[PDB]
DNA sequence: TTTGTGGCACTGGCCGTCGTTTCG
DNA sequence: CGAAACGACGGCCAGTGCCA
């Protein structure tokens, strides 16, 4: 349902911060927001995701074991040149447009 | 909730106005309001879902008992705004007094002052370049 | 032969285990 | 004498570089 729902559910143990970055860059998480906004919100929501577990890992359940995800931390939209540069990094090929077509 | 997901910086921050359907800005919630209206509806139809909220007291359930008689923004295009060596030049007002061409440029000029140049800033292409061209038929 | 590609080995970053040293 | 807590180190995974 969200980036937070993705982080608290799949821990850093499994999907590490290095993997999460390119997963945003490749476009796998585009259904939750802007790439720049998502990338920025990684480490804050990661701390929040790790914080949600220890609430459940010492009593509590949901309402008191989870202060629901905060809004996505704001950032400027990426330009196509630096956006398509991340797609090549994340997928090994210029997926979805070539920088020259701008 | 698909429009809330598209959020990019302050873009959807200044998007509830573009809908609009508010009351003189913001009575009740850190709106959007269009996130409480589908929740009231629920799923797609479904009568338990519309009813639920109705028993306690998409678009026309909202029209029933809600703050509507105010009118702020319109489109979808309306704006407003979202307020709640060569350079220009000469000087500068606006409207422009050295360039520029003649539609939707003043608006840019209007926005501009001041005072960096370049820089370029999103990302390219023209602006300094065009200025250069004019300093160029001096 | 001068180019690209697919497999496999090497480094670094993080993580979790084990062993030692200290304190009670 | 035994428990704990801190630091070392392996290895594991991944990102890379090479060579066939």
């Amino acid at each position: 349902k969200s980036l937070g729902d993705f982080l608290k559910r799949l821990p850093e143990q499994v999907v590490n911060k290095r993997a999460l970055e390119s997963l945003v860059k490749a476009g796998a998480l585009d259904a939750f927001g802007d790439r720049a906004r998502l990338l920025a919100s990684l480490e804050p929501l990661l701390r929040w995701a790790a914080e949600t577990r220890e609430r459940g890992r010492s009593g509590l359940v949901g309402l008191f074991a989870e202060v629901e995800e905060p809004p996505l931390v704001e950032a400027s939209p990426l330009d196509e040149i630096t956006m398509l540069r991340y797609e090549k990094e994340a997928l090994g090929i210029y997926v979805s447009g070539h920088p020259v077509l701008r | 909730h698909h429009h809330h997901h598209h959020k990019a910086g302050e873009a959807q921050d200044l998007a509830e106005g573009w809908r609009a359907f508010l009351e003189a800005l913001k009575p009740t919630l850190r709106a959007f309001v269009r996130e409480a209206r589908p929740h009231l509806e629920g799923k797609t139809l479904v009568l338990r879902f519309p009813e639920s909220k109705a028993f306690h007291h998409l678009l026309p359930l909202a029209r029933a008992q809600f703050g509507v008689e105010e009118l702020a923004f319109v489109l979808e295009k309306k704006s407003l705004s979202g307020a709640s060596p060569p350079w220009e030049a000469e000087e500068g007002e606006d409207p422009s007094e050295e360039l520029r061409r003649l539609a939707r440029l003043l608006g840019g000029r209007l926005l501009w002052v001041r005072k960096p140049k370049a820089p370029e800033a999103e990302e390219p292409v023209s602006e300094d370049g065009i200025g250069g061209n004019g300093i160029m038929p001096p």
